[PDB]
């Protein structure tokens, strides 16, 4: 459980499943409610559920539609951290990296969503007629 | 070469505001007592919370812009006035009150005579009853009031629940996560070598109290000095003790409950005549444990206002009874007591110049806490003696303004606020969202 | 050789408890009349319930410990208080009252005489009604006062809302099932052959009745027997018949409604003058149906106490006047029926030793039904003659403690819990919640 | 529904996907609501989608990626329901063969998550490189 | 945003991603809520996420298993709408094919759930056995 946040990059690819199970379902689970501090158990996981599907939605219309890790046909730019591959999993660590790529993540899921799913489907509709 | 690539679940989280729910540990539902202060549908804790310590971290925390103290402090408020609206509503006690000395100590408590309405319509009900001196006030023989019909209505709090403070675990929602602080010596402010997380915060007794903090968390070794703005004279200091100091707090009234009928269907219950010792109630604070821990304590304030220096303590300079007077709540009944015997000291570099102490406390059964108009609570009689033994664990303490800085300083107790004696709990926590999505450059590209 | 592969939607179920909600059959909600009974904003019913056989299937079965029970109880429960929230309360009726007896059957109506606050807050108003000796209390002309105004407080039901019991379906949500048991001979235990599966319950009426289960669903081929504990005679035994019992009970009292004026806004309905036969109210069998129904049941607690003995009947032994009566709701009035009569016989091995029989019935307008305390609910008058037909379904018994057992047992009408009445129609349904993943071995691997 | 529940595991796998369907969704659907019964109609349904989260996580997690049926890497053990083909689908039940695997349960689902999709998707990571 | 809803079918391909995102999620989003007015903003929301629901899984069960575009084994019928491939896409709109499919719609419905992940995921079972 986060245990990799201040190991590197590498370290952080072992534990990364576990991080996805505990984040992904939390139900404590309470049926019971009351008209107020019963709105309040709910508001708090109804806005889960929210930031989730928002998530969810990525991942699908995207090159993934898979969970945990996969792949994308998007070419690394260079002007988008110019690095070397030991210098990123091995010696530098994921907060670390966020926090450089932060002006360029806006124009990598362009990427991913408009120059693949839109064009890699219909690239595919074209190569599966034959 | 490299191709970008989604990576779910990694470890990237930035700071965020929630609204955090209650844990009651699955215990106190078998308290019962018909929903003992909070817990009613609660969440019970997990049998096993779970705590990972993150190495390699270092994370910089402040309580003082601590979130989660705010939604607590809206929490006791919000569930104040929930248990308050099903019980039955004081309002027509308003009837004049023919009041007598009662049979010593300048007659605190007063005998009152009125009228009153029965089950029936048409016939009033001549009855007497036994009201503090601070729940009256005269209006022009005797002749008194209640002393919030003025200022506002009143209700009375349900016999069958009680405030008896239960641990509560503040624990936050899927996509958040609740970081705790593991050092021995924490201000609340500044980075924080070891930090470890959990699900639920620890076992958190919403104890409310002024000038004292009852029933709350120890501090590691040295005791603690956390201040918002320290050199500030405006700013409260919250003190976090070592050894927990034994205080006891009694009603040495032992009283009975009338239970008069106001029907239909409801019943209002009077306080009674005293059987037993003729006393006001009183605080019990030992000279030798309360000394000892001065003593450290003083010498924690020496880290800041230098190594040699007059620090003097005197009781509070003045305000609402709530901000002068140490107010809590025991059995029931609520006390606010005299801590000037206490404060009255003067120590020098190291040291300062019997068997026991007390200290005078007064009881007032309706109250306006948090600065309420509209809303008067009315705390129900309680049979027999009560008596009950705390933990006190800190103070909030204020410095005077006068100065003469490079001369000596004066400390006297502070009050208002009540956000910080949730501070006090929460100082090694905060909240922060979790966000799992993340890219990296790699080679397997797709087919 | 073989690799694990998951399935998903396996037939697996475990037995467990949800939430179930209510079907209106999306006819009851035109039926209209400002919210009958529970159907507000009730679940339509799909216009085809669908009920699936499951074959090579065999179920145990308990229905005393099923939950829906629980669950419907609380409902009506929770159903009652939401319906008298609203409605106008009655707390200012604990006036005195002065009464005298009605123009025959020892004055069971009393004509009183009392002091009332109009609309306006300066003048009272005087004004007389009319109670069932019943309804009031004496207190020491003759001077009454309402029954439950020493015991609770009190409101009126609105007149527009009716109790008439509407089918309701109860239906679980996604992830859960209903298991219904169609075998014609079913006690309630023990092992079901035949199992089918519906998303929602039968049509079921809940109708509140006591010593008697009205509108409820007929046995098949033989009548059934069903005891928690048969041979303990602290255990009700609930019985479910063949054929339909027709019964009559009306009020022949013909009534007006005084809407008299208790503003702003407010408009109470007092009892007028009653115009018409003067009666008591009273409950009709048949003679020759019941005595049917008496030789064919009689026969099948001889299947359990033997083949031959002597199997007496008797009227209540004594409590609550809702134990000792039959107590039920028929055109908004509450009926408390004296079931004496039908009671009184004795029966041989296969035989007992006129046209129509008669029953005595009284009339409560004020009730407090489920001992419940703190609120009691008072009938509103309906205009005209009352009149209903029902049909008997079973009913709630208890056998003697005395013994004596190698002798002869007699059988003496129930009452109590109104679960029993819910579990004569969920004796063949319990809910189990659905866990549709699963694992088996097969060779396909992956690539 | 649920009417191959009697019948042998090889006739249970034709009616399979009744079961998906009927159990997946499930809205009456009413909007009416009120302060009380409204909040019985609420908390009923609300579980219905927490439950079925909890399930979908899994289905994601491991191998299957989709839903009805998919297969896996993970050898069967002979230490579990050691048996015959024919006498798992031809001869027995669901229920009957749930009964059984209830000891090896928890122990197969580790293999779900950890050996495959943990170490299958970083195999694949290192698979798709070249 | 809907904006190829009066243009050709052909047309309309392009901006399909458009519609998929924006009708996907909505969230305002406001925790704060009210006895009345707070269950009406509630009412609203919660419908949305159980129509949501209803549409995946129909995405799910068929042979789509991902979003956006996806094919099939099933045959098209010359009966259902016997037309010209240019037709359709070139000379007609989406609103005007759904008008004359409405009959044949459930129809193909059962082709894409019944006839082939059934049947698919079954042939798929013996067909990876070997
Ligand atoms: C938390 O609490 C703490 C305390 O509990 C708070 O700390 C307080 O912080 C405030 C800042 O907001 C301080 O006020 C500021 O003080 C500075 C410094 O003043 C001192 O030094 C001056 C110069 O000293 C050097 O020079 C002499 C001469 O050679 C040498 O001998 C010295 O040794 C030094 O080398 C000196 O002039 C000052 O004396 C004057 O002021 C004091 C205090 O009022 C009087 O007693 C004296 O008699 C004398 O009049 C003092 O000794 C000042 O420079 C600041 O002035 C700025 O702000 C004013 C508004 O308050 C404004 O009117 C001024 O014009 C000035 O603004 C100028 O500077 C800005 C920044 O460059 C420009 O943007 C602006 O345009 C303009 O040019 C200010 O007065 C408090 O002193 C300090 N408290 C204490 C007890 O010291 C803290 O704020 C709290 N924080 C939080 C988050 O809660
Ligand atoms: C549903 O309702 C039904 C009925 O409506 C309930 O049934 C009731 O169940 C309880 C069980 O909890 C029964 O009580 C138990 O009875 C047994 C048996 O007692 C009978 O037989 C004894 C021996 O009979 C043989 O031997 C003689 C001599 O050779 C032969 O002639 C006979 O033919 C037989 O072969 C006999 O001794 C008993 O007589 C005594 O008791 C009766 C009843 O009180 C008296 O009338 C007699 O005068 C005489 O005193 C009787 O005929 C007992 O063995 C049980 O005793 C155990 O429990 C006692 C607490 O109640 C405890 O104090 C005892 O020490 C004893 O416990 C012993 O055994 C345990 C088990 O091995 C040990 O763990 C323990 O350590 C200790 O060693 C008990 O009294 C009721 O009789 C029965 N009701 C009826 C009407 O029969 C049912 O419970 C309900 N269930 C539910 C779920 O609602
Ligand atoms: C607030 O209240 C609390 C609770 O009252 C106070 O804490 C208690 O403090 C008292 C005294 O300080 C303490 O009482 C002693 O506890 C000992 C055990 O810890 C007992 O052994 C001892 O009993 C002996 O003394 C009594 C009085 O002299 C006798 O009545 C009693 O019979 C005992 O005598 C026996 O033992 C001797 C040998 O020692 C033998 O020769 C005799 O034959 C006989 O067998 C005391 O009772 C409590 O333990 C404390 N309670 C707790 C929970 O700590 C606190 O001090 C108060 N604070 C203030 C500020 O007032
Ligand atoms: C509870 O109340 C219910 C309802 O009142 C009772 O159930 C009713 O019981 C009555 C009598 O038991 C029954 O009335 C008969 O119904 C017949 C049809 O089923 C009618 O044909 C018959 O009418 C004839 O008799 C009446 C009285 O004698 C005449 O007034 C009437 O005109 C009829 O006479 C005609 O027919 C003859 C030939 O038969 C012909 O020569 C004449 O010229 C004329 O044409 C009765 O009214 C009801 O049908 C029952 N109702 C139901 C719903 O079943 C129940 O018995 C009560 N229970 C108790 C315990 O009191
Ligand atoms: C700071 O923390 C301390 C310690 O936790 C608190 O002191 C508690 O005070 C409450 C009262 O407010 C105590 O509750 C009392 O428990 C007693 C013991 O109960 C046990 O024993 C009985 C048998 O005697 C069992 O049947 C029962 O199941 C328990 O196992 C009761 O005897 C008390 O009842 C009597 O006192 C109260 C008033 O005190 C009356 O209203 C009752 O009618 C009756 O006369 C009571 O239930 C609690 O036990 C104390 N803690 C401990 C550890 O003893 C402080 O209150 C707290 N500070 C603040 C401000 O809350
Ligand atoms: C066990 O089950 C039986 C049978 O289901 C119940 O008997 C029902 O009793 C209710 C009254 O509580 C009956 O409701 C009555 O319906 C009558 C018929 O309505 C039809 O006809 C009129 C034209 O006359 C149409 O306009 C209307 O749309 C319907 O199509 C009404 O005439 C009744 O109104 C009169 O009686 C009531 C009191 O009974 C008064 O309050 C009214 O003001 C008015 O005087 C009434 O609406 C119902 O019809 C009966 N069932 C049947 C099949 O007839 C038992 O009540 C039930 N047992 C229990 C304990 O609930
Ligand atoms: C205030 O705190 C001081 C400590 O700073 C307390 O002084 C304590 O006084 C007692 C005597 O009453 C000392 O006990 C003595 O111990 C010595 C050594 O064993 C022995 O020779 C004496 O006969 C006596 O028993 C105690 O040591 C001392 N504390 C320290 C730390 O030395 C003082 O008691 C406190 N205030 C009160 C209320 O007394
Ligand atoms: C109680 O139940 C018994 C049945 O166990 C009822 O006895 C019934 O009595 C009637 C006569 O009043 C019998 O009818 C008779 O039929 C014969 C044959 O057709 C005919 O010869 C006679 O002239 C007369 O019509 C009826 O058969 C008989 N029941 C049975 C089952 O035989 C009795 O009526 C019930 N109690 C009451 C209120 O009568
Ligand atoms: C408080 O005053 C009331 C009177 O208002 C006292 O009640 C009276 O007590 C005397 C006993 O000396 C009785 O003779 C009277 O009948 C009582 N009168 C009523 C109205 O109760 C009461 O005793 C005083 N306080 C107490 C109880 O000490
Ligand atoms: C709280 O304690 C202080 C200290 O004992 C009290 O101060 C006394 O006040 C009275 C006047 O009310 C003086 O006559 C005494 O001389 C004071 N005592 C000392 C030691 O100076 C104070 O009264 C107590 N309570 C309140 C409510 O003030
Ligand atoms: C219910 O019916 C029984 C049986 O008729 C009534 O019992 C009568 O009670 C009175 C006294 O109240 C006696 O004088 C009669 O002799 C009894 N009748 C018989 C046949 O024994 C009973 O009163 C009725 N109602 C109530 C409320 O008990
Ligand atoms: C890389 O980014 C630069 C500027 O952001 C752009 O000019 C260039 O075309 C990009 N190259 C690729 C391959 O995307
Ligand atoms: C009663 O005591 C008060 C003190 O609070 C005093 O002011 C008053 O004069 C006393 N009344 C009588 C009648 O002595
Ligand atoms: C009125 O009838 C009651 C019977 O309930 C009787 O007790 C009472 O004495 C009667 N009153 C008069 C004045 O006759």
């Amino acid at each position: 459980f986060l245990g990799a946040a201040g190991s590197t990059m590498g370290a952080a690819s072992m534990t990364l499943t576990v991080q996805a199970r505990n984040l992904l379902s939390g139900n404590p689970d309470w049926l019971p409610d009351m008209t107020v501090w019963g709105i309040k158990q709910l508001q708090a996981r109804v806005l889960a559920v929210e930031r989730y599907l928002r998530d969810q939605q990525l991942l699908g219309i995207w090159g993934c539609s898979g969970k945990l890790i996969c792949c994308t046909n998007v070419p690394w730019n260079s002007s988008w951290s110019n690095r070397n591959l030991s210098e990123i999993w091995d010696n530098m660590t994921w907060l670390q990296w966020d926090k450089e790529i932060s002006n360029y993540t806006q124009i990598i899921y362009g990427l991913l969503e408009e120059s693949q799913n839109q064009q890699e489907k219909n690239e595919q509709d074209l190569l599966a007629l034959d | 070469n490299l191709w970008v690539t989604v990576y779910y679940g990694v470890p990237v989280w930035k700071d965020a505001e929630t609204t955090l729910f209650c844990a009651s540990d699955a215990k106190a539902y078998e308290t019962e007592k018909h929903n003992v202060w909070a817990t009613h549908a609660c969440v019970p804790t997990d049998p096993n919370p779970q705590e990972i310590h993150l190495e390699n971290v270092t994370e910089e925390f402040n309580m003082w812009k601590n979130n989660m103290v705010e939604q607590m402090h809206t929490d006791i408020i919000s569930l104040w006035d929930q248990s308050l609206k099903p019980c039955v509503k004081l309002t027509p006690l308003c009837v004049t009150l023919q009041c007598t000395n009662v049979t010593d100590m300048r007659g605190e408590l007063k005998n009152c005579s009125f009228n009153m309405t029965t089950e029936l319509r048409d016939k009033k009900q001549k009855v007497y009853s036994l009201f503090y001196r601070l729940d009256v006030v005269q209006i022009n023989n005797k002749e008194y009031r209640l002393i919030n019909c003025n200022t506002s209505a009143i209700t009375q709090a349900c016999p069958k629940v009680s405030f008896e403070p239960i641990p509560i675990h503040y624990c936050a929602p899927a996509g958040f996560a609740i970081l705790k602080c593991k050092d021995k010596k924490f201000n609340g402010t500044g980075p924080c070598p070891s930090v470890s997380t959990v699900q639920c915060t620890h076992g958190i007794k919403p104890v409310v109290s002024t000038q004292l903090l009852l029933n709350g968390s120890l501090a590691e070794e040295e005791v603690m000095i956390r201040s918002e703005n320290i050199t500030n004279n405006a700013k409260n200091i919250l003190v976090q003790f070592n050894t927990p100091v034994q205080i006891n707090c009694t009603r040495p009234n032992n009283n009975t409950r009338k239970s008069i009928r106001i029907g239909p269907g409801q019943a209002f219950y009077a306080t009674g005549d005293i059987i037993g010792d003729i006393r006001q109630a009183h605080c019990n604070v030992s000279k030798a444990t309360w000394n000892e821990t001065l003593g450290k304590v003083v010498k924690q304030l020496r880290k800041h206002f230098g190594n040699n220096t007059i620090i003097r303590f005197a009781n509070s300079s003045g305000g609402d009874l709530e901000v002068t007077t140490h107010s809590f709540n025991c059995g029931g009944e609520f006390f606010y007591c005299n801590t000037s015997g206490l404060f009255n000291s003067t120590w020098i570099s190291n040291t300062s110049v019997n068997d026991s102490i007390t200290l005078p406390c007064r009881i007032k059964q309706i109250i306006n806490m948090w600065q309420r108009i509209g809303q008067a609570m009315y705390a129900p009689p309680i049979q027999g003696v009560i008596r009950c033994v705390s933990n006190i664990t800190g103070l909030i303490l204020t410095r005077d303004g006068g100065s003469t800085n490079s001369t000596t300083e004066t400390f006297r107790p502070g009050g208002g606020d009540m956000r910080d004696n949730w501070r006090s709990e929460l100082y090694k926590y905060k909240v922060v969202k979790i966000e799992p999505l993340g890219v990296a450059p790699t080679r397997c590209k797709r087919r």
